[PDB]
RNA sequence: UGUACAACGGGGUAUUGUAAGCAGUAGAGUAGCCUUGUUGUUACGAUCUGCUGAGAUUAAGCCUUUGUUGUCUGAUUUGU
RNA sequence: GUGAACAGCCUCUAGUUGAUAGAAUAAUGUAGAUAAGGGAAGUCGGCAAAAUAGAUCCGUAACUUCGGGAUAAGGAUUGGC
């Protein structure tokens, strides 16, 4: 069921006590944990402009809050996965906060 | 039971919060918290300080002066309590507090109208000096009724 | 001494510290000062004639009611050549461009 | 709390404070007790050559010259301007004793003003023709 | 409490422990006392004795006249520096400690005190009160 | 299939100490194009003042929720 | 670049990104820290840690083989424009 959806992400109560040379790894994991969730599929491929936007200030300089697009699409023949997949994207916003989640239009 | 004010706070001292401290000159330092115990002991200056009141009074803020204010002074010669003193007092002091508060609102608004002035020559700077972004806005709201359409 | 011996020793007697002092009615005697109000405790605000002091006060709420002192109330913006429609498109158009 | 703020913050080791010393100059009989102390083996000047603005004895008579030449009692003095800050100033931030609060100010602005500033400038008087 | 403390001694922080040289607050000469042992002091295993507001201490004396030196001698403690608690709602703690010295009987060697007195030791020793220039 | 559960958002408590941005007739001083000044000004100029108790953070083991968008029948085993 | 310096910390050219990894954050450890009041009462013993530290001006004892001792000890100071 091919949805698009808009969301921010709150880092801040999710990486509360890491070791400061582990931060920037558990957000990625975080964030595919936080796909599953909502989108319900298990494999996430994060998009390498995401990854720029975790790792920009350093190891330990994580942000607060971003705000992601997340995609869930179909998937090709004999892929022993599922039908189904993510595909977690970011929005470039002024700041990201006060924002809710928001459907975005099919075209 | 004293209520009695922060040395350098000015924010009300509860019975059982705070710290005092004593002079050898014997007088008293009552301190509102920690925060402020630890910063008397470092010499610093309550006129410099932003956050506190004793910087309000004096930088032009909040209003100093008032027929209100003069009201709870201290008392050194005791009224031998009749209770019709009493009973006005506790109506008296619900009713100074409310011409407190009406002098202090009516006080902020003398001291933040005109804002709205420089707000909109603030504007007429950005809309008027970026010829070339307002251009891009006018086909976004063209773009934005023929998907309607 | 002997008040006390007759209903308890001396170490459970209870002396009333009220019951011997001189008020102009004895029928409060027993009553009690509230020593606090909501801030700014109330032995710091009595005296006497406090509620005739308290008409100097309101004498000062007409001199400033009628003279247009307390007037929160505003609504209209008027600059040069500007109007209401046209100053909310500035306002909107300069919001656009901080984003 | 922290490391260096507890070295020189102590209860041990507090220097006079700044409300003493408003007083020590606003009259003329302590400034010439504090100019003229008799001599003392527990005092590290022996009990000479005291700054009074600065709480702080001094070894010899060279090293008054040098110390009042410096940004450090170039503090005190700037400091020592005005009205020296008592518990009565946080009091009527509250709104709690204004009027003990304004005549204290009016009598800085009229009386104890000039007079401390008729004894800070003989200091000056008195430390450029000895030293 | 002991001899010449009249009524009880309630709990409060305990300042200064054995070997703690403190202020002399008098006029008899003596300008640091020197505390060897505290009276009414407890027993047990590695402990020190520790004084605290209104106590007496035995205490020797390291400057001052040596007509007053090389002799051990009660005193009692009239400021502590080490935060406490009034039973209102407050902590406090003074600049610096200091103590008197007296006799036995609790009955002051000198003439006068100087400095702020405690008001815990002045309720529990009269003798200091009556020197006492300044209460709390 | 609802006093549902969760993700964000909105209030309440707190934490530090006055955001960026412009503006000023503040600013020790020095030079200049000179309209040779009768604050001569635009420049440079630590900092100070105004918009500004503003801004930032707020549960990861805080409080609260008439808002936004979602999820809600997977697996195993047990009987006198 | 800072600096007295080839000290220490940071970057350009060039080079690596190799050393089993994931999840949790009990005790006891190893390595590194901060503590109110008192200040060697600890202990065979101040072991260990803390404190002092660069530079400029002032000042500097007994002792002696006159060269030293000596950075003796002890004080005033250090930013920005």
């Amino acid at each position: 069921d091919v949805v698009t959806r808009e969301y921010t992400i709150n880092l801040h109560k999710r990486l509360h006590g890491v070791s400061f040379k582990k931060r920037a790894p558990r957000a990625v994991k975080e964030i595919k944990k936080f796909a599953k969730l909502h989108m319900g599929t298990d494999d996430v491929r994060l998009a390498p402009e995401l990854n720029q936007a975790i790792w920009k200030r350093g190891v330990k300089g994580v942000e607060y809050r971003l705000r992601l697009r997340i995609s869930r699409k179909r998937n090709e023949e004999e892929d022993a996965k599922n039908p189904l997949f993510s595909y977690v994207e970011p929005v470039l916003v002024a700041s990201a906060k006060g924002l809710q989640t928001v459907v975005v239009e099919e075209d | 039971m004293r209520i009695y004010q922060c040395h350098f706070c000015s924010s009300p001292c509860y019975p059982g919060h705070g710290i005092m401290f004593v002079r050898n000159d014997a007088k008293e330092f009552r301190f509102c918290r920690s925060k402020c115990h630890k910063a008397f002991k470092q010499r610093r200056n309550p006129r410099k300080l932003k956050w506190t009141k004793a910087f309000r009074k004096a930088a032009g803020k909040e209003l100093a002066v008032d027929s209100t204010l003069t009201f709870a002074q201290r008392r050194n010669v005791p009224v031998r309590y009749n209770r019709e003193l009493v009973a006005t007092t506790l109506k008296a002091m619900a009713r100074i507090e409310e011409i407190r508060q009406k002098r202090e609102r009516a006080f902020y608004k003398n001291r933040m109208r005109g804002n709205k002035e420089k707000d909109f020559l603030r504007d007429k700077k950005l809309v008027e000096s970026n010829p070339e972004l307002l251009r891009i806005r006018e086909v976004e709201i063209a773009r934005k009724l023929a998907k309607e359409q | 001494r002997d008040i006390e011996a007759e209903n308890g020793g001396a170490g459970v007697f209870n002396v009333n510290l009220k019951d011997k002092y001189l008020l102009e009615d004895d029928e409060w005697k027993n009553d009690i000062m509230p020593e606090i109000l909501d801030g700014k405790n109330v032995y710091d605000f009595l005296d006497p004639e406090i509620a005739a002091k308290l008409q100097a006060l309101e004498e000062e709420e007409e001199k400033l009611e009628n003279e247009g002192f307390y007037n929160s109330d505003d609504e209209e913006e008027i600059y040069d050549g500007f109007e209401a429609s046209e100053v909310d498109d500035i306002k909107e158009k300069a919001a656009w461009i901080r984003n | 709390m922290g490391r260096y703020s507890v070295k020189r913050y102590k209860t041990k080791r507090r220097t006079r404070d700044l409300d003493l010393i408003y007083n020590d100059l606003s009259t003329k009989e302590s400034v010439q007790k504090l100019l003229n102390q008799p001599l003392d083996e527990t005092k590290p000047g022996l009990g000479q050559h005291y700054c009074i603005h600065c709480a702080k004895y001094m070894e010899t008579a060279i090293a008054l010259k040098t110390h009042l030449k410096g940004k450090v009692h170039k503090r005190r003095v700037k400091e020592l301007r005005g009205v020296p800050y008592t518990q009565e100033v946080s009091d009527a931030a509250a709104g709690y004793n204004l009027n003990k609060f304004l005549n204290r100010v009016q009598e800085i602005t009229q009386s104890v003003g000039p007079e401390k500033e008729s004894n800070e400038a003989l200091l000056k008087e008195h430390l450029d023709s000895t030293l | 409490s002991g001899n010449g403390a009249q009524g009880t001694k309630f709990r409060i922080s305990l300042g200064l422990p054995v070997g703690a040289i403190m202020n002399c607050a008098d006029n008899s000469g003596a300008r640091n006392l020197y505390i060897i042992a505290v009276k009414g002091s407890g027993s047990r295993l590695n402990r020190l004795p520790a004084a605290s507001l209104g106590d007496m201490v035995m205490a020797t004396v390291k400057k001052g006249k040596p007509e007053l030196r090389k002799k051990v001698m009660p005193a009692i403690v009239v400021r502590q520096a080490k935060s406490w608690r009034r039973r209102d709602g407050v902590f406090l703690y003074f600049e610096d400690n200091a103590g008197v010295i007296a006799n036995p009987k609790g009955e002051m060697k000198g003439s006068a005190i100087t400095g702020p007195v405690g008001k815990e030791c002045a309720d529990l020793w009269p003798r200091v009160a009556s020197n006492s220039g300044v209460v709390v």
